[PDB]
């Protein structure tokens, strides 16, 4: 998707991508509305 | 009677109903002290009948530091192709 | 720099007696850096102001200095005068709206970029252009936490009577069956013995048998009782939540307010859909979130609402708040930068790189997880 | 009342009817070996 | 009720017949393993609790119903606790409002004069209608506070508005009957002209709104017991019977 | 079976946001900007939550 938007085959990427250092020079992102990050979800007094 | 032969034995058996070797008017007014160790008793079991109803959280666990090193392996694994390798 | 005093951000407290800040150092032992901050110190307005040299430290100030650091600034931090975010008001020859507080100083040109918890809003960013946020923090309600929770009967206290009672009829029953078949309070004694379990002791029999058979009854139905009243145990639900039942009719009984005209007041003028309620809290807001938190210890206000990252710390460093729902209005904070600064793509790109790294966990350690 | 209360009510009966049964001649078979 | 059925044992029957039986087989396996009255029912009621001071190989097998009895009482005590923890009129076809009089209290009900309900009860209650009159609020406040002060006995009025004080009213010390229970069912609608080109549009919007969702979400944001004091007397009418009957001997 | 849970919900490590990706210079970053931030401050977003 960001391959896709930086060479000028699409100037919108509503997908769902996070934001790093890499990513945020090639494009500019706008506020985020979703709040993610790395996280662990593990299975099973 | 006995100052620590008889009224020991009573205070300690009063604690429980089935007080079957339990035995003039002095201990008769001492013995409602089973009340009280009744009520204790019944508050104590209301209390836990009511209050009776992993990793650390992070990627400082010692875990993550040392996978191999702990008796149980782990494998971990993450989604190639995206962000969670890069970070 | 401008910024604004919130405990959990921004220390402000007043300088030694040189006029310099105290040295200080964390529990881990590392120093803790601090900066000079010549806001006023009086907040009462009429009072003779002061700009005072204190000292600010806390959260907001390392990323300043990581910022600093990082591209080379010079920061002075001129805490507000006003001591208020502020978004809208008008005062005389009300036809147009100004900004007042800290955004008002950074668009009348004066002051520069704002490291506070000024959260990111949509009037805003229609005039400032903010950064990514560095902590989002979604604002929730704080209550004051419940205080610690029948010795004798609960009610229909008649009991005693009846027991007393029986007692008299079983003793007068057994003397007159030993009769015609033991004068003043031996068959009481039983009878409390029988009670109170100690060892104590055909007509009659079949008489002491019944009578002590319905003894255990009344206990076991006190037990009973005592254990099911687990149900009610008072401690209900403070709030849960802003979309809630009790708060959709407004009672002076149970008053709650935000502090000023910051992103909560704008959030509750922009969500018109129980103005009923949201004009409730107007009337008795606080000039800061400190005198609202002191407010609310002192059971002057039953309920305060203000960002999380505010409520949950101080309900960490003082335990005598718990805060109620769990999130909502999920907004972030950021970074207050003027249209014109050029240091945007760079100050985003700090932000991201402190989020990336551990100097954000290593902040919120030092700064926010306490006891 | 229900199925709960009524099957150990069954158990117990069960129980208590062999455990006479049971009893009656280990006492018989103790008596004997005490008083052969 | 108070410590009957209702409370609990709701048969009545098979725990008696129980106890009874239970109590026979323990008196039968004692005497067949001292006396057949004298000892037997004696430690049959006495095993029932542990404070047996005049208590006396036989007992030792005798002894494990004990464990039934405890298990019973524990039993009890859990149904007991477990079974404690939680609109007269019923509609106009009861006598009350037919026959007031016969209620020494004379009953004071209530509508709002030039409605729908007075019309209504009009033409089904003719004569109930001059008692109502009797009694007759300016409005719905009125009503309301007669209601909480006591000068009205019931209020009669729309469903949806008495639904709606309900669940609006404070101190919850008002309610409606039950549910279900409505003396004429009908609908609200929206008036219109004779005739107007407008129904065939309204009609179909308000059956959208409704089987869409719309109109529920429209009216979402919108809108020591009585056992203790019979036990007792239980009791002692018990002991009394047991008394008199030995006597009688 | 809800037999998978998670660390907490405040230990996240990189806590980042999603956001919408524009092209670099694109003249919709401020409309873009502005309908987000409309988005949040109204009770859109909760009820897409
Ligand atoms: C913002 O950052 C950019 C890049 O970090 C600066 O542009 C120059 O970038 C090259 C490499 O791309 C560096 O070698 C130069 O040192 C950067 N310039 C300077 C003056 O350091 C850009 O100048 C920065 N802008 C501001 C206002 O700090
Ligand atoms: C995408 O993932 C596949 C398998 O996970 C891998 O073989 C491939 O190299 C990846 N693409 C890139 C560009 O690395
Ligand atoms: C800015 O700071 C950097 C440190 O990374 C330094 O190398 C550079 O010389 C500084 N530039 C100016 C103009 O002070
Ligand atoms: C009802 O209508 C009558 C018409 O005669 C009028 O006199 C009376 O005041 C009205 N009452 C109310 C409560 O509107």
């Amino acid at each position: 998707m960001i391959g896709e938007v930086v060479y000028q085959r699409a100037v919108m990427a509503v997908g769902s991508l996070t934001i790093n250092e890499e990513r945020s020079e090639v494009v500019d992102f706008s506020v985020p509305f979703v709040e993610t990050g790395i996280s662990v979800m593990v299975s099973r007094s | 009677s006995f100052t620590i032969g008889k009224a020991i034995w009573l205070l300690w058996g009063l604690v429980f109903n089935n007080s079957v070797p339990v035995q003039t008017t002095s201990k008769i007014m001492v013995s409602v002290w089973a009340f009280f160790a009744v009520i204790f008793l019944a508050s104590y079991t209301a209390n836990l009948a009511a209050f009776m109803i992993d990793q650390v959280t992070g990627l400082s666990d010692k875990k993550f530091q040392r996978p191999h090193d702990y008796s149980p392996p782990f494998r971990f694994g993450t989604v190639p192709n995206g962000s969670t390798e890069r970070n | 720099i401008v910024t604004i005093h919130q405990e959990p951000f921004v220390y402000v407290k007043p300088t030694l007696s040189d006029g310099t800040c105290k040295e200080e150092f964390t529990v881990n032992g590392d120093p803790v850096k601090k900066v000079i901050c010549t806001g006023p110190n009086d907040t009462s307005p009429g009072s003779p102001r002061h700009t005072v040299p204190q000292c600010c430290y806390g959260f907001c100030i390392d990323l300043l200095i990581k910022l600093a650091r990082t591209m080379n600034f010079t920061y002075e931090v001129h805490l507000v005068a006003d001591g208020k975010f502020g978004t809208q008001e008008r005062v005389n020859n009300s036809n147009k709206k100004e900004w007042n507080g800290m955004m008002g100083e950074l668009l009348s040109g004066q002051a520069d970029m704002i490291v506070a918890p000024l959260t990111i809003n949509n009037e805003r960013a229609q005039y400032i252009e903010f950064s990514k946020p560095f902590k989002y923090q979604g604002l929730t309600i704080l209550v004051k936490k419940e205080i610690p929770r029948s010795f004798m009967q609960p009610f229909q206290s008649t009991l005693w009577l009846l027991v007393g009672l029986s007692v008299h009829v079983v003793a007068v029953m057994l003397y007159l069956l030993d009769r015609f078949s033991l004068t003043l309070s031996s068959a009481m004694w039983f009878s409390w013995g029988v009670l109170l379990n100690s060892g104590i002791g055909f007509s009659a029999r079949i008489l002491g048998m019944v009578w002590a058979g319905f003894a255990m009854i009344i206990v076991a139905s006190y037990t009973a009782n005592l254990a099911a009243f687990l149900v009610l145990d008072r401690p209900e639900e403070r709030i849960t939540g802003i979309n809630d039942p009790r708060l959709r009719n407004p009672s002076d009984k149970f008053i709650y307010a935000t502090v000023k005209q910051s992103s909560v007041d704008i959030y509750f003028r922009r969500q018109v859909e129980l103005s009923t309620m949201y004009r409730h809290m107007e009337k008795h807001n606080y000039e800061s979130a400190a005198e609202a938190i002191q407010a609310v210890r002192d059971n002057k206000l039953h309920a305060f609402i203000w960002d999380s990252a505010v409520l949950e710390f101080e309900a960490s460093q003082k335990c005598d708040l718990v805060t109620t729902g769990e999130l909502f209005f999920r907004s972030g904070f950021g970074i207050g930068m003027r249209k014109d600064s050029p240091w945007k793509q760079n100050v985003s790109l700090s932000i991201l790189k402190s989020h990336e790294n551990g100097f954000m966990e290593d902040l919120d350690k030092t700064w926010v997880r306490y006891q | 009342t229900f199925e709960n209360m009524a099957g150990v009510f069954m158990l117990v009966a069960g129980g208590i009817v062999a455990g006479i049964f049971l009893i009656f001649i280990e006492i018989a078979y103790k008596r004997h070996k005490d008083a052969r | 009720s108070a410590f009957l059925e209702p409370f609990s044992a709701s048969v009545w029957v098979m725990m008696f017949v129980m106890l009874l039986i239970v109590s026979a087989i323990a008196v039968f396996v004692f005497e067949y393993f001292s006396f057949t009255i004298g000892k037997a029912i004696w430690l049959l009621w006495g095993l029932v609790f542990n404070n047996s001071v005049p208590v006396q190989t036989s007992k030792i097998m005798v002894s494990v119903w004990a464990f039934f009895a405890v298990i019973f009482l524990a039993s009890y005590t859990a149904n007991l606790a477990a079974f404690m923890i939680q609109d007269q009129v019923t509609g106009l076809s009861d006598k009350k409002f037919q026959r007031p009089h016969d209620y020494s209290p004379p009953f004071r009900f209530g509508t709002v004069p030039n409605g729908s309900t007075e019309r209504n009860i009009r033409n089904n209650y003719p004569y109930m209608h001059q008692y109502m009159t009797k009694f007759n609020q300016k409005g719905v406040e009125d009503a309301l506070v007669s209601l909480k002060t006591g000068k009205l006995d019931a209020f009669i009025y729309d469903a949806a508005v008495l639904n709606y004080k309900a669940g609006r009213d404070e101190g919850c010390k008002l309610v409606t009957i039950g549910s279900g229970y409505i003396f004429a069912t009908t609908g609200y609608g929206i008036a219109l002209q004779k005739g107007s080109p407008w129904k065939r549009q309204i009609d179909l919007a308000l059956l959208q709104f409704v089987g869409d969702g719309e109109m529920e979400e429209l009216e979402t944001l919108w809108l020591l017991d009585i056992d203790n004091m019979a036990g007792v007397f239980y009791m002692l009418a018990a002991a009394m019977a047991l008394s008199l009957i030995t006597f009688i001997w």
